[PDB]
């Protein structure tokens, strides 16, 4: 008679997804808003 | 007439964005009604209505949706009067306060730095600013709005020639028609600067929709 052997059942690991990664949304504004260059004026700092 | 133009053409955020915070109100200084204070000081009865008319008119110029609910006098000015004005906007449940200076015809002045929020553009300024934003935006910069923009960067480094000036002028005409219906372009003039030979000056002249 063949030997039966029952192993523990598992739901194997999926694929880890880089959900935690974040990209600031001020980077999507056009360059005319002054949020791409380093802030030097009060207006740029206030918008940031 | 500025109200008429603002209603027709709209109101919105000014460009570039600007922010303000008004000065704090010393609430521990205003605990006396102005009407009782004037009556106590035996000021004339017809002065009360003229005084209140000046307050209402000055506040309405500051904000025409206001509705005065109460008024008080600073305890440190017992005849140059400091008044804290309380009003509600329209039929809303929101209340706001604002300082002022009263002088006895009566004159009422509003403190210079009293509003908190953003700067707004009204009527002609709104549409004028709208065209300015279009010139400074290149296509592909606006997210999910990749078509929006003028796109004058494509004509840089080209030889200054009659072909280039006509290409620039016709490009502006087509883009303003597409992305700005409230304005009509009446003239475009392109000239080369004498002091800086490598720069082009473009003069654009616009008129409002239905202004005549």
């Amino acid at each position: 008679e063949p030997l039966i052997e029952t192993q523990p059942e598992l739901l194997n690991w999926g694929k880890h997804r880089k959900v935690l990664d974040y990209y600031p949304v001020s980077n999507k504004l056009p360059a005319c808003y002054g949020l791409q260059t380093y802030a030097e004026t009060q207006q740029q700092v206030h918008l940031h | 007439t500025n109200k008429i133009l603002a209603d027709i053409y709209g109101r919105g955020w000014a460009f570039p964005p600007q922010f303000f915070i008004g000065e704090r109100i010393p609430y521990e200084d205003y605990s006396s009604d102005l009407n009782k204070y004037l009556s106590e000081k035996k000021i004339e009865a017809e002065q009360i209505v003229k005084i209140q008319a000046c307050i209402k008119e000055s506040v309405m110029c500051y904000d025409f949706h206001a509705k005065i609910t109460s008024t008080q006098v600073s305890k440190q000015t017992n005849l140059p009067l400091n008044i804290l004005v309380t009003y509600t906007l329209g039929d809303s449940e929101i209340s706001q306060k604002i300082q002022g200076v009263l002088r006895v015809p009566p004159q009422f002045s509003i403190k210079d730095n009293s509003r908190t929020g953003i700067a707004i553009a009204e009527g002609t300024q709104n549409v004028l600013q709208s065209i300015n934003i279009l010139f400074l935006t290149e296509p592909g910069e606006r997210i999910m709005r990749e078509d929006y923009g003028c796109g004058l960067n494509d004509y840089l480094f080209a030889n200054i020639s009659d072909e280039l000036m006509t290409d620039i002028q016709t490009h502006i005409e087509e883009r303003v028609l597409r992305y700005e219906p409230r304005a009509e372009i009446t003239s475009i003039q392109v000239n080369q600067r004498t002091n800086l030979p490598s720069t082009l000056h473009v003069q654009v002249t616009y008129a409002l929709r239905g202004s005549d």
